[PDB]
């Protein structure tokens, strides 16, 4: 299809016009912590599914497989963007601009620390490679995509990988060095894929106990990893 | 469901 | 430090070589199957594999420069990867089967005996399928197996071991006649299905501290403060 | 220690 016949160019300009805003939050204790984060992430999910649509060869998979990919994908790739605007502060993740929280702020709720631990050191990780925003857009389609239309998915697979070396070579990097890269940023797709298998534990477990309410999109979102 | 509604649109 | 002054050729070498043995099970032909005779089976052969894994780590260029500390936490971290990385090697070649052991191969039915591991086991034999579809080489395998180890506890000199192993993938794709453009293709391709394996690792520790709290098997000391680590 | 910490140093 056309998604295939993009340009590298084409593909990263696609994807930066795809990129949802940076939403505001209702800036205590357990209860209220987790309804700003539940909340907040609700009304990300929603930004999540429209760009989603926008990512290249998405939209040629069939609705079934497209559920699929977001079911299993959401958490990640809403670990990935707080990841990534948490960069240039180092020691907080910024959940909104007006929600930075620091890792001592994670211990409010049980298990969380943990993962904001986590999350502080995959932002760490970003920071120290320079992580640039076309490479950013690039690796959290690839969550999406990963996380005859099996072949497809690879096709397009395939080309964001184009895409990254592309980048990557157009930056002055030597061949040596891309491949290096290349391996080192997908290789952080490992930590952020346990991760979000971790956080996803604590939600099906918080929901068990009905700690706050959880949309109903949540619900079926959290419900499909059971 | 919700998520399938979402999309189709 | 040494593992940095290795040639490609020379770390795969050295990778080969530090192979460990392939184990039997203790399966029991006399008996039908239950989920604990089932569970007691596949405890029984990974705990007698982290032995040899443990051995095998300190064979992996790079891994004894660490802390002993350094050591316990990337195994802590990555046994079950690299038990099931092994697994799903060695079962390439047994389409719709698992070769646990040479005297223990299974279909998705026989995982059926476990609650919640045919799932898993599921996931496992489509890993194995595409591995097979790709052709993965020897000399891959064991790269992915030490990048597992070196990678999945690391969140600088991991980071330059690590970067000399992708040195190697290449290398091997180069030699192997890919052109450049398949070879980075193909080392993306490779490193994706890590994030598919650890995937499985989680969601298997999740089920096996579950039969722990059922007390299904006994567990070894070794298996128990190795599961404890994810908990 | 751990078991794991004793089986790294044998
Ligand atoms: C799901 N997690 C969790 C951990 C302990 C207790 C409860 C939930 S988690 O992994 O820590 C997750 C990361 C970040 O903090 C949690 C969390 C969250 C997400 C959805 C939800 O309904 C509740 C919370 C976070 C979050 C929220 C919004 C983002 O854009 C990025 C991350
Ligand atoms: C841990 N898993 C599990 C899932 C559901 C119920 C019980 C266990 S699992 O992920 O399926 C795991 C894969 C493979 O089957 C399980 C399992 C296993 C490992 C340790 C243990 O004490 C018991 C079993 C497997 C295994 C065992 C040895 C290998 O070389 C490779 C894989």
């Amino acid at each position: 299809s056309l998604a295939l016949s993009l340009t590298a160019d084409q593909m990263v300009s696609a994807l930066l016009d795809a990129e949802p805003p940076i939403l505001y939050s209702e800036y205590f204790s357990e209860a209220s912590m987790m309804g700003l984060l539940t909340n907040l992430a609700d009304r990300e999910l929603v930004h999540m599914i429209n760009w989603a649509k926008r990512v290249p060869g998405f939209v040629d998979l069939t609705l079934h497989d497209q559920v699929h990919l977001l079911e299993c994908a959401w958490l990640e790739i809403l670990m990935i963007g707080l990841v990534w605007r948490s960069m240039e502060h180092p020691g907080k993740l910024l959940f909104a601009p007006n929600l930075l929280l620091d890792r001592n702020q994670g211990k409010c709720v049980e298990g969380m620390v943990e993962i904001f631990d986590m999350l502080l050191a995959t932002s760490s990780r970003f920071r120290m490679m320079n992580l640039q925003g076309e490479e950013f857009v690039c690796l959290k389609s690839i969550i999406l995509l990963n996380s005859e239309e099996k072949d497809h998915i690879h096709r397009v697979l395939d080309k964001i990988t184009d895409t990254l070396i592309h980048l990557m070579a157009k930056a002055g990097l030597t061949l040596q060095q891309q491949h290096q890269r290349l391996a080192q940023l997908l290789l952080i797709l490992s930590h952020i894929r346990h991760m979000s298998n971790k956080g996803m534990e604590h939600l099906y477990s918080m929901k068990c106990k009905n700690v706050v309410p959880l949309s109903d999109l949540l619900l079926e979102m959290l419900d499909a990893h059971r | 469901k919700i998520l399938h509604r979402l999309l189709q649109d």
